[PDB]
């Protein structure tokens, strides 16, 4: 489920 | 000028296609040039790209210098002008790009020449702040990269076909040529595999330098088109796309403040259920984003709701695992939708899922019938069961309307539910329930008149529509069967219920749509006489009125003279009026005298004999049985006693009225007389007496009946007599009466003009019960329809009418139509008189103000705002709409300024005008609409007013000043 936390910049 | 010949008509879209593609054998250059000019003025950049300045200085530069070149004359582009040209132009740039990268993936796509140039400037354009080159570089090298994919695609079937050669090399050893042919293969399949890299290059480069920096723009429609793309090729192309690394992008998308976006999500879902199941991740992603699906379920745009609802069904097809029983009751809610295609698509989910009785959703010989008369019994019994618990509607109408197109093999089979309601089957189920079987007979209510007439109801009206040949061989044929089935089926209906009055009521309704001459073909007259004994049978067993209504309207349906049967069925209303006649006779004539006592039997005897007699003398000319004497008679000591019950009064007034228009009926015949004519005008005037003592006397419903009665008899009488060509109606004209119209008007404004609980005219419905404020709000609202009904035909004075028009503000929730329409409608029968009951409508305010606050009026008060408001849409009421347009704005005028200086001041002082506050009032209708006739409305207003009136400028004569 950890790969669609969103995260970018 | 690629760009014109792509936009303006090309012939053939491959052809320029070979074209670009002989272009580029020939020089990479020059074609080059061409598709970059084509894709800039594309983009609306007026601006050409030339050689040099193509292959030596960047692609920022250009874009930048393309902003600064432009070249506007308006802020429109190609993907947003109106329509036809440019969307055919969208549409060929479209298939030009998808051809052209299509055709060119054998040999030309992998010299690593024009991508780099095309992806950078795509790019690059795509992070540009015009939202034109934004837009247009998106959609270029969108289709661009969907080629890609499909181009990696054929690479990947062509890994396989040689992956497969390859082993089938390796299984046979035996052969030279046999090892150089697996040669062969193995340099075409690493050919391969280095061509699958390249465009997997290609691939990742557009993705993350576009799709990642454009799904999270500003554009909604950029998005949209984005995920609506996204989800086509996942559905082409699951192979590599089948995977949460493109899934955390719509998750991300699905919350989207924008309708359309959301549209394109839903369709990319559908898309992943579209048409190929199973799939581990589709489920997973299904049961992460239920509670978004269900979200969507309940969007505020019906298209949303409607892919919601069409994805809840692929769900259901494919998983049945992650909706809730929560989430089915709130489709269930949804089938009672106001917009039909919202309900419909609930209905087919609704029946899809609960409907696995013998069906299993799949091939026959057990799934519609078992060739048995019992597999369909349970669909019907969770039908009602669906029916009891829906406890949003007391009529199945829109649960049936739903359920109409997607169980129409189920609707029509009526057998089986009519032996699951009347004769015990042979399944050993329980009895059926009084309550199921009241909801059984309102859904065949509803599915056989669905099955009639295939309008859908009020809400779900369109009005547009058109029967096909299939259509209307469905209509006929289906009326045909369920004439000959229903004929059977209805009198054991009604010996199993006949006491049953709201199953009677509801099971008369079907018998309008029987055609009636199928009897004369079937030759089951027999059973229609035996269903007239049963429903007479009915009829001398109920008094309520509502049931009386349903049989003398089945009645006056099988009263169709143009079918044989018209004796036949006129024997038995023959028959039941004569016996009818005679019980009246008999029970008038000893409760007409006091005697003892007159009991409660004898009341009751007669209540009732006159509510059948006046039911069924409303549909039916039956005054060949003079009963007038009796109801008058009846009528005539209710004036005079006054000790009696309200009903049969009623009864016995409606019942002459009946008589009294069915008499009038067989004049208009062309066959006038005059002995007769002089006698039933005296019968109307003292009906009229007896009506006009009916509205003086106490009780507030016969008020009602007897106005609307009164409104009866003078609509019969009014000046549209004369109309069809009438010459010896003259002596029945009759004129009102003023203090008859006086009385109408106390009584209007006493019972109807209410918008409070003070006045107590008017009932509670403070509980949310049947007895609600919503019916009483209607026939309040009736009433006065009918009493501006006979005030704009030329009846009633018209001076009446101006205190209803001046009630539009107090009453505009309740009454503002009427008015409205009232006032339109004086306005078109004589514009000029219409102003001048407005202008008195607002003298009426006016004095009532004047009343209530006395002469300083309260000019800044609600009441002078709420006036000067009303004559504002009065005065934009007016202008060049019809005949004499200035002349009743001239006579307005002229009456607004009498009415202002109508009274003088006694004290302080003797030049002040009371009533001068109406001169704001008539600034409103002043303002600019005219030009030329405000110096003569000017010369009219001078002569009321003085010189020393002329210099006086303060705030008591503000109107006056305002109006000047």
């Amino acid at each position: 489920v950890s790969v669609y936390d969103f995260e970018e910049e | 000028t690629l760009f014109e010949v792509v936009k303006l008509g090309k012939s053939a879209m491959q052809s320029v296609v070979d074209d670009w593609i002989e272009s580029y054998k020939q020089d990479r250059d020059i074609a080059l040039l061409d598709l970059i000019n084509f894709f800039i003025q594309c983009s609306g950049c007026r601006g050409t790209v030339r050689i040099e300045m193509f292959r030596n200085m960047q692609n920022a530069e250009i874009i930048r210098k393309m902003t600064e070149e432009f070249d506007e004359d308006s802020g429109d582009y190609p993907l947003t002008m109106p329509g036809p040209q440019w969307k055919k132009f969208r549409s060929n740039f479209c298939e030009f790009i998808g051809v052209l990268i299509r055709q060119c993936q054998y040999s030309i796509i992998y010299d690593e020449y024009m991508m780099d140039t095309v992806i950078s400037l795509l790019t690059g354009l795509s992070d540009s702040q015009v939202r034109a080159f934004r837009h247009t570089s998106t959609l270029a090298a969108m289709k661009l990269m969907t080629a890609l994919v499909n181009v990696a695609l054929n690479l990947s079937i062509h890994q396989d076909n040689t992956q497969r050669q390859y082993e089938a090399e390796r299984n046979k050893m035996i052969g030279k040529r046999a090892n150089e042919r697996l040669e062969l293969l193995l340099q075409k399949r690493k050919e391969l595999q280095e061509n699958q890299d390249e465009i997997e290059n290609m691939m990742n480069s557009i993705f993350k330098g576009i799709f990642v920096h454009r799904y999270r723009d500003a554009i909604a429609e950029i998005r949209a088109i984005c995920i609506e793309e996204i989800g086509v090729w996942m559905k082409m192309y699951s192979d590599a796309f089948l995977n949460d690394s493109y899934l955390k992008y719509v998750g991300w998308t699905l919350h989207d403040r924008q309708g359309e976006v959301r549209l394109k999500c839903l369709k990319a879902l559908q898309s992943l259920y579209t048409n190929r199941e199973l799939f581990p991740k589709l489920e997973l992603f299904t049961n992460r984003f239920k509670d978004r699906i269900v979200s969507m379920t309940l969007d505020k745009e019906y298209d949303v709701a409607v892919e919601a609802i069409r994805l809840v069904t692929l769900i259901l097809h494919g998983s049945e695992e992650a909706l809730s029983n929560e989430d089915c009751e709130n489709v269930y809610h949804l089938v009672y939708s106001a917009h039909r295609p919202v309900a419909v698509a609930a209905g087919e989910f609704l029946h899809k899922k609960l409907f696995s009785r013998h069906d299993p959703q799949a091939e026959e010989a057990l799934a519609k019938r078992r060739g048995r008369n019992s597999p369909n019994g349970n669909l019907i019994r969770m039908l009602v069961l669906f029916f009891l618990e829906s406890e949003l509607h007391e009529h199945a109408a829109y649960l049936v309307d739903s359920l109409w197109e997607s169980s129409q093999e189920l609707l029509k089979d009526w057998e089986c539910m009519t032996e699951l309601l009347l004769e015990e089957p042979v399944q050993g189920e329980e009895a059926m329930s009084d309550r199921q079987e009241s909801a059984l007979i309102e859904l065949m209510v509803c599915t056989i008149r669905q099955a009639a007439e295939a309008h859908p109801p009020v809400g779900r009206g369109t009005g547009k529509r058109v029967l096909t040949a299939k259509e209307r061989k469905t209509q006929i044929d289906d009326r045909n069967k369920l004439t000959e089935h229903f004929i059977i089926t209805l009198p054991m209906l009604l010996s199993k219920y006949s006491a049953d009055a709201e199953k009677v009521a509801n099971l008369l309704q079907i018998p309008q749509y029987f055609d009636l001459e199928i009897y004369s073909t079937g030759r089951m007259e027999k059973h229609l006489d035996a269903l007239l004994k049963q429903i007479k049978f009915v009829v001398e067993k109920h008094v309520e009125s509502d049931v009386l209504e349903a049989c003398s309207k089945t009645y006056s349906i099988l009263c169709s003279e143009e079918y044989t049967i018209q004796n036949r069925v006129d024997i038995a209303r023959s028959q039941l009026i004569d016996e009818f006649v005679d019980r009246f006779n008999h029970s008038v004539e000893d409760l007409l005298q006091e005697g003892e006592e007159a009991d409660d039997d004898d009341i009751y005897n007669v209540l009732s004999t006159l509510k059948r007699l006046t039911s069924f003398h409303n549909a039916h000319d039956l005054t060949k049985w003079d009963l007038f004497g009796n109801c008058y008679r009846l009528l005539k000591t209710g004036i005079e006693h006054g000790a009696m019950p309200e009903q049969i009064v009623v009864q016995a007034l409606q019942c002459s009225h009946y008589s009294i228009l069915w008499q009038l009926v067989k004049i208009t015949d062309g066959s006038p007389s005059k002995e007769d004519l002089l006698v039933l005008r005296k019968t109307v005037k003292s009906f009229l007496a007896v009506c006009q003592q009916c509205l003086s006397n106490v009780n507030t419903p016969v008020k009602e009946q007897a106005f609307m009665l009164l409104c009866d008899l003078l609509m019969i009488f009014s000046h549209q007599l004369m109309t069809g060509g009438r010459e010896g109606l003259q002596p029945l004209v009759f004129n009102p009466d003023t203090g008859l119209q006086s009385e109408l008007l106390s009584f209007v404004m006493d019972h109807v003009f209410i918008d409070q609980d003070e006045e107590n005219q008017s009932m509670e419905g403070d509980e949310e019960d049947e007895a609600n404020k919503i019916e009483a709000l209607h026939k309040r609202r009736n009433l006065l329809a009918a009493f501006s009904k006979l005030i704009i035909y030329d009846i009633v004075d018209m001076h009446a009418a101006a205190d209803i028009f001046k009630h539009y503000m107090k009453y505009y929730n309740d009454y503002g139509d009427i008015i409205k329409e009232t006032l339109s409608k004086t306005r078109q029968i004589d514009k000029i008189q219409c102003a001048k009951t407005l202008i008195l409508s607002l003298q009426q305010l006016f004095n009532e103000l004047v009343q209530e606050q006395g002469p300083n009026l309260d000019r800044t008060s609600a009441h002078v705002s709420g006036i000067k408001e009303l004559a504002r849409r009065f005065a934009l009421t007016f202008g060049l709409d019809q005949i004499k347009t200035r002349e009743a704005v001239a006579t307005l005028h002229k009456d607004g300024i009498e009415f202002a200086f109508k009274y003088q001041n006694q004290k302080g002082q003797e030049y002040p005008p009371p009533n001068l506050a109406f001169l704001e009032v008539l600034s409103e209708f002043s303002s600019k609409l005219l030009r030329q006739d405000k110096k003569t409305v000017h010369s009219y207003l001078e002569k009321f007013l003085t010189e020393q009136m002329m210099e006086r400028r303060e705030d008591v004569w503000l109107p006056l000043i305002s109006y000047r």
